[PDB]
């Protein structure tokens, strides 16, 4: 009948803080000893992290948990309205399964979005994607990221391989846990950009690194529905569906395409399209928030 | 008829949009470009896109004849990029005249430098060295911004443009480029 006054999606496809690390390229393979980049401080003055100078390539590492069953929330405040969200999210997986998703989401851990500003100055870029099992390598992935576009889904079989692993964890038949270390030439003493704190660079153990929410937020760009002019591109899954740092909101309430306009339309009285705005809403509710009255 | 190519570049929007570190890595690639290709023959402009004179355009266009061009970064001789631009292919020009000129220019906002050099020079003495002729009384500056950090051995630099004159009066065959990386008698649009 109504939404709850308190709802809570908790976050799915979890990932860590990137530890970062310097290294030579053609040396990926046996790349663990390999020393981490530190902050350092310059002249009112500021903080900038290089690379050392015998160093030509960075490496970043995180461990992303993908958690599966989405569609459950974690707090609501009566039954009726998680009973209908939880039929809306079961006929939308009934119809259709984490099969476009899961390939995007396969797509921007394929190339190296999660590198942030590092990734638009890099010569050649290797995303490593191992399946940790038990506590070893099941399956292992070695994906060209400039190669595959940042605005243009491709086909591949390494790359569907990868969306069918990411489902199967996404639906909840498996446990899958992905250590992402991704290889960036930059080259011999350039800078790295880590996450930037309340110019103060963020750090854990002598160790420059970023965020864990800047990589959700750089792995969730797979918003590709929405009635801006074609140039634009995918953008992150927020409701309301905004660019903060370029000042504009797209899927601002006034145009009914909203997460909580199709959310409270796709539920409370059945209306969505066939493709676009449930995939956009389901991946909104795979990200989290907090919504209600 | 004076360089009869360009490429209409259109800088997609994308999320991260910082234009001066766009700009950045770009006219820093295109630098690296043109050091490995070697010539003091290329044309680089900014058509009419800084709509105040404090921003600067989301557009480029290159003016190498034909094989200064197909050699340099294009489609062959890799960007790195290929994804964030999906930019298109040149061909001939038009006849404007807007007199085509483009300037470089850089000014004095840390008189640290001038003074330290001071102090090098003949060995200045701290008083003098202080007040000898500084300009601590007023910083200058300049408008169109753009990073531009070290091409090795330094750091951000902070690098200004300025149109020069834009005017529909002539136009003349002059040299190819000052500077490094930026013609000189440039079409305009």
């Amino acid at each position: 009948l109504s939404t709850a006054s308190v709802l809570a999606f908790e976050r799915k496809l979890d990932p860590s803080d990137a530890l970062m690390s310097a290294g030579a390229w053609a040396q990926r393979d046996a790349s663990q000893e390999w020393p981490a980049v530190t902050v350092r401080e310059k002249s009112q003055t500021v903080d900038v992290a290089n690379l050392p100078s015998d160093a030509d390539t960075l490496k970043v590492r995180f461990t992303l948990r993908v958690l599966g069953g989405a569609g459950t929330p974690s707090a609501c405040n009566d039954a009726a309205y998680r009973d209908k969200l939880l039929q809306t999210v079961a006929t939308y997986v009934n119809d259709q399964g984490f099969a476009e998703l899961a390939r995007r989401y396969a797509h921007n851990l394929a190339n190296a979005r999660f590198l942030w500003r590092n990734r638009v100055g890099a010569e050649a870029v290797e995303v490593r994607i191992n399946h940790i099992r038990q506590g070893e390598v099941a399956r292992a992935w070695r994906f060209d990221a400039l190669a595959i576009g940042l605005r243009d889904f491709k086909a591949d079989a390494e790359l569907d391989a990868l969306a069918e692993l990411i489902a199967s964890g996404l639906s909840g038949s498996g446990h899958v846990l992905l250590e992402v270390v991704a290889f960036a030439r930059i080259g011999d003493g350039q800078e790295v950009f880590p996450s930037q704190e309340l110019k103060t660079l963020y750090s854990v153990r002598d160790a420059a690194a970023i965020h864990s929410q800047k990589i959700g937020n750089a792995l969730r760009t797979i918003d590709t529905w929405y009635p801006d002019e074609d140039g634009l591109g995918p953008i992150a899954v927020e409701p309301y569906g905004s660019v903060t740092s370029q000042g504009k909101a797209y899927r601002q309430p006034k145009q009914k395409l909203d997460f909580y306009t199709l959310l409270d339309n796709w539920v409370l009285r059945d209306e969505a399209p066939a493709v676009e705005q449930q995939h956009y809403v389901i991946a909104n509710l795979i990200r989290g928030g907090v919504f209600g009255e | 008829f004076t360089m009869d190519h360009y490429l209409d570049i259109r800088l997609r929007p994308d999320p991260e949009f910082p234009p001066a570190q766009l700009m950045s890595v770009l006219f820093g690639k295109l630098h690296q470009a043109l050091v490995a290709q070697g010539g003091d023959r290329i044309g680089v402009s900014f058509p009419d896109l800084d709509e105040s004179r404090s921003r600067l355009g989301e557009r480029l266009r290159i003016h190498a004849s034909a094989d200064d061009l197909r050699a340099l970064l294009a489609r062959p001789w890799l960007e790195g990029l290929r994804d964030h631009l999906q930019f298109g292919e040149p061909a001939v020009v038009p006849h404007p005249t807007p007199y085509r000129q483009v300037s470089r220019v850089q000014a004095k906002s840390n008189p640290e430098r001038l003074r330290r050099r001071l102090m090098r020079r003949h060995d200045l003495s701290e008083e003098e060295a202080r007040k000898r002729i500084p300009d601590t009384v007023a910083r200058a500056l300049d408008l169109p911004f753009v990073t531009l950090r070290s091409q090795s051995t330094g750091q951000h630099f902070r690098l200004f443009i300025r149109h020069g004159p834009l005017q529909v009066t002539a136009e003349e065959g002059g040299f190819t480029c000052y500077g490094l990386s930026k013609g000189g008698f440039v079409p305009w649009f």
